[PDB]
C-alpha cells in the first residue's frame, strides 16, 4: 500500500525540509517532464514502484500489468489507484528518473529487473543515482534512471 | 472524405451517439465490449452490474 | 469496347485494393447499425490509443507503405521512406495522403498500439511478431518487440489486419 | 572548443544569398524538432557539445554531471550549451534526433556509432544513420548531418 492504512498517533512535525521525500508513499519521478506519455492499465497484484510487464487472460478479459521483468518487460509503474485498480505505466520507450523498488548497491551501478519487478545488479535497463534505503526490513528503494533496454 | 475529417459538432453528434448506444449496451448486458462475440471485454469494478449479469 | 470498360474495371478494382480510402460510387447505403465490430476495416488511419505527446513526421514515400514498417532509403532528391523490415526498420507508417504522396510516420522510439497489417493468417494472441522485408507482421531473432493482441482478421483477399502493441527494441 | 567563437570577427556578414548558410558549429538545436520532444539539462563536464554524452559521477559531494562519451555508458546527445550557467541541453536517447554532429577525423546512409570522445564513426548498439557527407569546419573539426533513432539490438 502507498499510501499507510493505519493512522498515525502524533502530529508531525514540519520544521524540517531535508531527507523528507525517502517515502513509500512519493509517487512519480524527481524530474518530470510535461511530455512525457503516461498510460493506464488495469492491475494484477500489486505492481507499485516496480517494473510492469504485459499479461492477457484467456480473451474473456482485458490485458493486464503484472509486476515483472526480463525480456517481458513493457514499462514502469509509478503510480496506483487503489479504489479502481489502476496502475499508472511510464512505457519503456519513454525515460524514467526516480525512486524505484531494489532486491534486498551503489551510485555507477547498473541495474536490470527481475522476474518480481525489482531491480538487481548485473542487458542493463538503469543505473543507480544513489545507495539502498532501507524503508521496512524487506522494502529497499533505490534512486534509478531508466533509458530503456540496452545491452 | 480522402482523410475522414468532419467538423467538430457532427463529430460530437455522432461521437455521443456512439457513446450512447455503448451506454446502453452497459445498461442491459452489465458487460462493456465492442466485440461481437463478446471477448475483450473492460475489467469494471465490482459492485458494478446490469439487468443481464 | 464493353471489354475494354470490363479490363478497366478489373484494374481499376486491382489498384483500388491497394488504397487506404478508396472512392466508390455505390447504388445502396450500406447498414452497419450494430456498433460492435465497426472498427476493423482497412480506413482507420491512425492507433486504437493515441497520446498527445506522440511523435509523428511526414516524409515521401516510394510504393505503398500504408499501415507497414517504413525504412530510410538515400538516393537528386531528398530522401524517402520504402516498406521494409529486418534491421533497418526506422519506424512505422500510420497514415498516407496520396494527393500529397506524403506518409506520416510513428518513429521506433514511440511506443504504437494498433492494427498493422499481417503476413498471413497465422498469428494468435501472445506472439511474438517480426516485421518482414516487405513491412509486414510475421509471427516469429526479432530486433523490435511486437506482440499481438487479437487474430488476424481478413478484409481483402490479401488484406490481413492485426492489433499489435509495438514498444521497442530487443536486446 | 566554444559555441559562439570567441575572437571577434575582422568583417561584416554578407547575407543576400540563402543556400548553404547553415553549416555553422554555431547551429544549435535540431534541422527538424517535434514540439512533443523531451529536453533535459545537466551539469557540464568539459565540451560536450554536438557530442554524445554520458553520465559521470563524483565522490558524492557534488550532484552528477554529463561528459562526452558513448559506447555502452551512452545516455544521450548534447545539442546546446549555456556558458555562463555551464549547462548543457541533453535529448535522452530513447528519443530520436535528427541534427548536425560531430563526426571523427562517410556517405550518406551510412551507419554510425558513438565513440569514447562523443563522436560519431564509420560502423553496432546505436542506431544512427549519416544523411550527408563530412562537412570540415576546421582541420580538426567535422560535422555530419545524421539522424540517431535509439539503440539497437546485439
Amino acid at each position: 500500500m502507498k499510501n499507510p492504512q493505519q493512522d498515525s498517533g502524533l502530529l508531525s512535525n514540519s520544521i524540517d525540509f531535508r531527507d523528507q521525500n525517502l517515502i513509500f508513499s512519493n509517487s512519480g519521478g524527481v524530474c518530470t517532464s510535461s511530455k512525457d506519455k503516461i498510460e493506464n492499465y488495469p492491475a494484477k497484484g500489486y505492481p507499485y514502484k516496480r517494473g510492469v510487464k504485459l499479461s492477457f487472460g484467456d480473451g474473456t478479459t482485458e490485458l493486464e500489468v503484472e509486476a515483472g521483468g526480463g525480456d517481458d518487460l513493457y514499462g514502469v509503474c509509478s503510480d496506483i489507484d487503489e479504489f479502481s485498480g489502476m496502475a499508472t505505466v511510464i512505457p519503456i520507450t519513454n525515460n524514467f528518473t526516480g525512486y524505484l523498488t531494489l532486491k534486498k548497491v551503489n551510485p555507477g551501478d547498473k541495474l536490470n529487473f527481475n522476474q518480481h519487478g525489482e531491480l538487481e545488479k548485473v542487458s542493463v535497463n538503469a543505473i543507480a543515482l544513489s545507495k539502498a534505503h532501507k524503508l521496512t526490513e524487506d522494502l529497499f528503494i533505490v534512486l534509478a534512471s531508466v533509458f530503456g533496454n540496452r545491452a | 472524405i480522402n482523410n475522414n475529417l468532419l467538423p467538430f459538432a457532427q463529430a460530437y453528434k455522432l461521437a455521443s451517439s456512439e457513446i450512447i448506444k455503448l451506454i446502453n449496451h452497459f445498461v442491459l448486458t452489465g458487460t462493456v465490449s465492442i466485440q461481437k462475440d463478446g471477448k475483450n471485454q473492460k475489467r469494471l469494478l465490482p459492485n458494478m452490474y446490469g439487468l443481464l449479469n | 469496347t464493353t471489354q475494354l470498360v470490363k479490363e478497366y474495371q478489373e484494374k481499376r478494382s486491382k489498384l483500388e485494393k491497394f488504397m487506404k480510402n478508396p472512392q466508390h460510387d455505390a447504388s445502396l447505403l450500406s447498414n452497419s447499425n450494430e456498433f460492435r465490430d465497426k472498427n476493423v476495416e482497412f480506413f482507420a488511419s491512425g492507433g486504437t490509443r493515441t497520446s498527445k505527446f506522440d511523435k509523428l513526421e511526414n516524409h515521401p514515400f516510394l510504393g505503398y507503405p500504408y499501415k507497414r514498417g517504413v525504412k530510410r532509403v538515400i538516393q537528386h532528391y531528398e530522401p524517402h521512406v520504402e516498406a521494409g523490415g529486418g534491421e533497418d526498420l526506422y519506424g512505422i507508417c500510420i497514415d498516407i495522403d496520396e494527393f500529397s504522396k506524403t506518409a506520416t510516420i510513428v518513429p521506433i522510439t514511440n511506443n504504437f498500439e494498433g492494427y498493422l497489417v499481417a503476413k498471413d493468417s497465422t498469428v494468435k494472441v501472445k506472439d511474438k511478431l517480426i516485421f518482414n522485408k516487405d513491412g509486414a507482421l510475421e509471427k516469429v531473432k526479432a530486433t523490435i518487440n511486437a506482440t499481438a493482441l487479437t487474430d488476424a482478421k481478413q478484409i481483402s483477399n490479401e488484406v490481413y489486419l492485426v492489433k499489435v502493441a509495438v514498444f521497442g527494441n530487443k536486446a
